[PDB]
């Protein structure tokens, strides 16, 4: 046998490498530069037609299977991570994908929070997924999945970009190089995702609770006479060579504070924890509570892990929260690999485990036959 | 145009001698050491200079306008001297391009206002985009496309390029006629 | 290729998937009779080289190696293959000017030996999941098989013999407070000089640094030299072992070089009518042709099609002469004199004839588009022959059709 | 439970419903578009006709199979993962959990009250699925009002006007002298 | 019994083995052949 | 079990087939890669 390949499509970035090593071999932004087109298309895309799907897929998994890694896709096996409730028609085009076209042995549609609990080696844990797209919760037990107890939020890396460019527009102050010295308002009606990938990254970090919980009532500016905290130092961000963008020190610690927001629906990253243990079963609140693991590029943001597990113990001793998981101990897991690459060390370790792998994974003979990929809706 | 190309009308003043052509505007100072055995084209404004050279060029070499090929210095702990570059055969410099490249390989399309670095050595059968920058002492291989100012591996090039490429300097060169 | 504009004219794919490509990119299949595109063939790899010492590796030494050459390295600030600088070696960019003296690596007396990157930190923790994991899957796969055989037996799990050292992993502690974010990032000037940004970040991605200063220069990734297999056909072509510092192919196989490749040599006005003059080369020494066909009436994807080209012609020999011939060198009278067509036939060079098609621009508002079917006398020599030894007049009298779809500039 | 696991089975379809007032729509959906299958392996195998809904803003959304698949977990709770009996089950076992004579009459004499029984063709199902839990030759009779919803407050209504109510209910007077108890026992 | 099964399974994976060789021996074969072609006009070309 | 003792001699001499096969693929890539050795002395030749 051969060591199997691990792929992990996301939106933002994707994950590729061989099974049983430290860390994946390749890791670039999940898009495709197809000649006319300027600004280069998004390869995982959900609700559009299938014979286009079919054609950006084929196209990725042709640069992932030659030009990143290089190796013959027909001769060993796949392990496909893909997070939990990933679109019907995605799923169904990505096999048809590898099946068809590249003729590929066998794939093992593994859920992302299983994996990140391997890494580990501890067989019970709480995981929170914040992503690019939505901020995913799912508790696994012993190796069993509880679906009942999901939780999904839209706080993750594109409703962060989002409300940076918001941000960004308001107190708009760029250097464009022509008499643009003096502050220049929205000279560009829009921002590229890549600069504000990399404004968010280097300028932008997560403020403590006290300071966090201070900067949510001075902006909303509740019956206050200027109750802010002193921000950072402003940093001169350029765009595009000459053009010279003034980020302000607010927007700064501000942007990231959208996520742990209340905004009276009591919903953020924080209460998402909470309120899926809450919902699970009574035996096992305290084997998951101790067991907290905290996966997703969007969690790397400096001073994020801290922020959470205090706003949590602070969101434990609101009313809601306060009878069922009142005295718990929140104790957070260190992955071995960092946080943006635990998912794919999961799939690797799993996929080191020849005998077991293709048995649970689906073969070719099978899907050629059938035309049938099992998942966790109805057969 | 739609894969035909197009006519280019010269006027009297160029000096053809053995099939090679090299326009009168054009300067090439040091014409002992610089030396073109084949049937080339040397557009007008363009530089080829003799700083301790031995520029050898293509059977069907072409230089658009505005364009310079000079050889680089060898930073030698020895001797500093000036490397003699050899231009390979059926190479196409496109126009107002920068050329400071040691061994340039035959069945060349080096593209448009394209900055190439110190000591850089390119292969046969590579191409090179327009607005882009080689950076000193950069390899390049066969079936390739190099591009950005980083100037590094785009994608890979049409199989057929050793009998396509010939088609189209010799075109160029039949369809580059006086009015 | 690309300075004369081949993405313009399109030849079409037959099979499950049609495709539009330019003959320049296609590929011809000799073992039957259907030109395929680089999508429709299957892709295979053969050799491993390097882009800066091209040095053609093993399959097994880059498994060990992890697709990398040990010699060169690529820089991390700016992605360009480094060089070697003595005073006694520093590593240092052409473009950029960043040093490995910047981020503190220490000169090695050695030139390309000394250089390593650091083990993977959490890379003994690795192999001890790995073997916990591996005597777990093992203990699934005895419960596994022993429940088939018994399934298959179908004895009932009928007991006639008695039925039925062990890895222990320690689960990772769980901290009580996680490191808080330092005080520093509160009142401190951040220079964007000093953090780096997400791409160089992540093409280190075992233990992807905030800090420039733990940004280490990773190996230089191996490139790859295709070999394309089709679905029905078996080889097509390949490359040679040594790729490096070399342009010939071991099989070569392509549209270019079997179906005659047509080409638009003069563009006439886009202004509702015009008469363009398109050229059709043979490559193949001695054969025969004919662009007759007007592709139908709403059959073989003619929805591109945005005027009425007439190409009202019959059949014109062609042959290529692979020699250096001289300007008019002699004039065959049944080949070129016999056929005049002076309406038809613009000229007839030597493996060239030019023929005027009638289109109908300005039917839609722009971009006209014209769909023709060309057909052509492949000499396929399936059968075994050496040398032409067999007649192949069964194999010349085959006549296959391409649909191709010619864009005028509009 | 069923507009909650709708809102699951629909961002499976790639449709997120994330914000409370968004949980008010997937329960128009539910309400709108959910059909019941007799036989829902069948209808798994068989290609959908991807019926589209219309939101609010104007937007359609093709609901496809998780419009039957939905309703579904009624019937069978365990396929989502909820430790529970289902409907089928609780009307079957609450007529064998009472006295022998009494299971023929119980079984004549069914009636399906509430909002979460006019589902289309849940009469259907639940007929299918008792006959096979229930013993042979037991004639089952699910009579089902055309007022399903509002019927609960009809009784009321009913039990309101009848004289005997003047005698059932608890008076102010009564809460405050007899104590607590008072609401309890005169419950029944 | 099980020594039967996984022994015929050992020969057919064998044969499996051998007609993908029968397989590439047919198409490297036909690659050989032009191969055979190439080595004589290098020959030829070596001398010219 | 017999029937299996005839396939299992089949199988022996099959893999002798396998062993043939791949010795004469291998000595016919040996073979070209002289071819290719010649090749690469025309090549300098033709550098020269
Ligand atoms: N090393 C990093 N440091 C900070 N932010 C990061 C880092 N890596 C990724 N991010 C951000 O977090 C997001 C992580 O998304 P990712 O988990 O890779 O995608 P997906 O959820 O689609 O699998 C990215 O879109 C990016 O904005
Ligand atoms: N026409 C309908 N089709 C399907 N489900 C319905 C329909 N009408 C109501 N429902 C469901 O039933 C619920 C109404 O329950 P209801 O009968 O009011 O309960 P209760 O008896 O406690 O008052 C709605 O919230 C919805 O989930
Ligand atoms: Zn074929
Ligand atoms: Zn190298
Ligand atoms: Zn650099």
């Amino acid at each position: 046998e051969k060591t199997a390949v691990v792929i992990d499509l996301g939106e933002a970035f994707t994950k590729c490498g061989f099974a049983g090593e430290t860390g994946p071999r390749c890791i670039i932004p999940s898009v495709i530069k197809k000649a006319g087109m300027p600004k280069p298309i998004k390869v995982v895309q959900y609700n559009i037609n299938t014979e286009e799907l079919y054609s950006y897929l084929k196209e990725f998994i042709h640069i992932l299977y030659f030009r990143h890694l290089l190796v013959n896709p027909r001769d060993r096996r796949v392990v496909v991570i893909e997070s939990v409730l990933c679109p019907s028609h995605f799923r169904e085009t990505l096999t048809r994908v590898l099946f068809k076209y590249f003729e590929v042995p066998s794939v093992l549609l593994a859920p992302s929070h299983l994996m990140a609990l391997l890494t580990l080696g501890i067989n019970s844990a709480m995981v929170l997924d914040c992503g690019y797209r939505e901020s995913l919760v799912l508790p696994i037990y012993e190796g069993i999945p509880v679906l009942n107890c999901w939780g999904a939020l839209p706080l993750g890396g594109k409703a962060l970009h989002k409300e940076l460019e918001t941000q960004l527009l308001e107190q708009c102050t760029v250097d464009t190089g022509a008499a643009k010295e003096q502050s220049l308002p929205s000279v560009m009606g829009s921002i590229p995702e890549g600069v504000l990938e990399d404004i968010k990254v280097r300028t932008c970090f997560v403020s403590d609770l006290t300071r966090g919980l201070k900067i949510q009532a001075a902006k909303f500016n509740i019956d206050g006479n200027t109750e802010r905290p002193s921000p950072p130092p402003n940093v001169d961000y350029p765009l595009d060579g000459e053009k010279i963008l003034h980020v302000l020190g607010s927007i700064r610690d501000s942007v990231v504070e959208i996520l742990f927001e209340q905004d009276n629906e009591e919903k953020s990253v924080a209460t998402l924890i909470l309120d899926s243990l809450m919902q699970c079963p009574i035996d096992t609140r305290k084997q998951l509570a101790e067991n907290l693991v905290i996966i997703g590029g969007t969690s790397m943001l400096p001073g994020f892990l801290h922020r959470l597990l205090a706003e949590i113990r602070y969101l434990v001793e609101k009313p809601k929260y306060k009878k069922t998981l009142g005295t718990k101990t929140f104790r957070i897991h260190t992955p071995p690999a960092k946080a943006n690459c635990v998912a794919w060390l999961g799939g690797a370790i799993f996929g080191a485990l020849q005998d077991i792998l293709g048995s649970r994974s689906v073969s070719k003979e099978y899907y050629n036959q059938t035309g049938r990929i099992p998942d966790w809706c109805s057969l | 145009m739609e894969l035909g190309e197009l006519l280019y009308n010269k006027s009297e003043y160029i000096e053809t001698a053995s099939g090679n052509k090299v326009s009168r505007q054009s300067v090439l100072c040091g014409s002992q050491n610089i030396v073109l055995n084949g049937k080339t084209i040397v557009m007008n404004d363009c530089i080829i200079r003799g700083d301790l050279a031995n520029v050898r060029v293509g059977r069907h070499c072409v230089v658009k306008s505005r364009s310079v090929i000079r050889p680089p210095f060898k930073k030698f702990s020895k001797g500093v001297a000036f490397f003699p570059l050899h231009i390979g055969d059926h190479v196409f410099i496109e126009e107002d391009c920068v050329v400071n490249a040691a061994q340039i390989g035959s069945y060349v399309h080096v593209g448009k206002n394209c900055v190439i670095g110190r000591r850089c050595v390119l292969k046969d059968c590579c191409k090179i985009l327009d607005n882009t920058v080689l950076p000193p002492e950069t390899v390049v291989p066969p079936f390739t496309v190099f591009s950005g100012c980083p100037g590094l591996f785009s994608g890979e090039l049409p199989e057929c390029t050793q009998e396509l490429m010939i088609d189209v300097t010799k075109s160029y060169y039949q369809k580059f006629l006086p009015l | 290729a690309s300075l004369l504009q081949s993405e313009r004219v399109l030849y079409l794919v037959q099979g499950e998937k049609k495709v539009r490509a330019p003959l320049s990119q296609l590929y011809f299949c000799r073992y039957c009779s259907e030109l395929r595109s680089l999508e429709c063939v299957s892709h295979e790899v053969d050799s491993h080289y390097c882009p800066s010492c091209l040095e053609n590796m093993p399959s097994a030494e880059a498994k060990l190696k992890k697709n990398r050459c040990a010699n060169c390295f690529d820089c991390p600030g700016c992605m360009h293959t480094l060089s070697t600088r003595a005073t006694a070696y520093y590593l240092a960019c052409g473009f950029c000017r960043w040093t490995s003296r910047d981020v503190g690596m220490a000169d090695k007396s050695v030139a390309s030996g000394g250089w390593q990157e650091p083990d993977h930190p959490h890379t003994q923790r690795m192999n001890k999941l790995i073997e916990y994991y591996q005597q777990l899957a093992q203990k699934e796969k005895v419960e596994r098989d022993r429940k088939k055989l018994a399934r298959r037996r179908n004895y009932m799990p009928l007991a006639f013999s008695q039925h039925t050292k062990e890895i222990k992993i320690e689960p990772a502690q769980a901290v009580d407070e996680v490191e808080p974010l330092p005080e520093d990032y509160y009142t401190r000037p951040v220079n964007l000089t000093e953090v780096t940004t997400l791409q160089q970040r992540l093409l280190q991605p075992d233990f992807q640094p905030i800090c420039a200063s733990q940004l280490y220069p990773r190996h230089k990734h191996l490139l790859i030299k295709r070999s394309l297999r089709c679905r029905q056909c078996e080889h097509n072509l390949s490359k040679p072992e040594f790729n490096p510092t070399s342009i010939k192919f071991k099989i070569q196989l392509v549209a270019v070089n079997y179906i005659p490749e047509v080409r638009i040599m003069s563009i006439p006005n886009l202004r509702y009518m015009k008469e363009s003059q398109v050229l059709l080369t043979l490559t193949n020494p001695v054969e025969n042709l004919t662009h007759v066909t007007l592709l139908e009436c709403e059959e073989g994807d003619p929805d591109d099609t945005n005027s009425t080209a007439k190409v009202s012609v019959p059949p014109t020999e062609l042959v290529l002469a692979g020699k250096d011939a001289a300007a008019e060198y002699d004039e065959l009278a049944e080949p070129q004199d016999f056929p005049d067509d002076p309406d038809v036939v613009a000229f007839r060079k030597a493996n060239k004839v030019g023929v005027f098609i009638k289109v109908t621009p300005q039917r839609e508002e722009g971009d006209v588009t014209v769909c023709f079917k060309l057909k052509h006398d492949f000499k396929n020599l399936a059968a075994p022959i050496r040398p032409v030894e067999e007649a192949d007049p069964g194999a010349e009298v085959s006549w296959l059709t391409q649909h191709v779809e010619l864009s005028l500039g509009p | 439970d069923v507009s909650r696991f709708l809102r699951l089975y629909l961002r499976k379809e790639g449709y997120d419903f994330h914000s409370s007032s968004e949980f008010e729509i997937v329960k128009a959906i539910k309400e709108r578009a959910c059909y019941l299958s007799i036989n829902p392996q069948k209808d798994e195998t068989l290609e959908t006709e991807k019926a589209q809904y219309y939101l609010p803003d104007g937007s359609t959304i093709e609901i496809g199979p998780s419009r039957f698949r939905a309703p579904e977990l009624l019937f069978r709770p365990d396929l989502i993962g909820e430790e529970s009996e289902g409907i089928h089950e609780v009307l079957v076992f609450a007529i064998q959990k009472s006295d022998m004579d009494l299971r023929r009459t119980l079984f004549s004499n069914i009636v399906l009250s509430g909002g979460s029984t006019l589902f289309k063709g849940f009469g259907d199902r639940l007929l299918s699925e008792v006959k096979k839990l229930a013993p042979k030759d037991v004639k089952i009779r699910i009579s089902a009002p055309q007022e399903r919803l509002y019927s609960t407050w009809i009784g009321g209504s009913i039990l309101a006007s009848l004289d005997t109510f003047k005698k059932m209910w608890v008076s102010k007077k009564e809460y405050e002298e007899d104590g607590a108890r008072s609401i309890h026992r005169k419950t029944f | 019994q099980d020594r039967v099964l996984i022994l015929e399974r050992q020969g057919h994976d064998k044969d499996l083995q051998l007609h993908q060789s029968q397989l590439e021996l047919q198409e490297v074969r036909l690659s050989y052949r032009q191969l055979q072609x190439x080595x004589x006009x290098x020959x030829x070309x070596x001398x010219x």
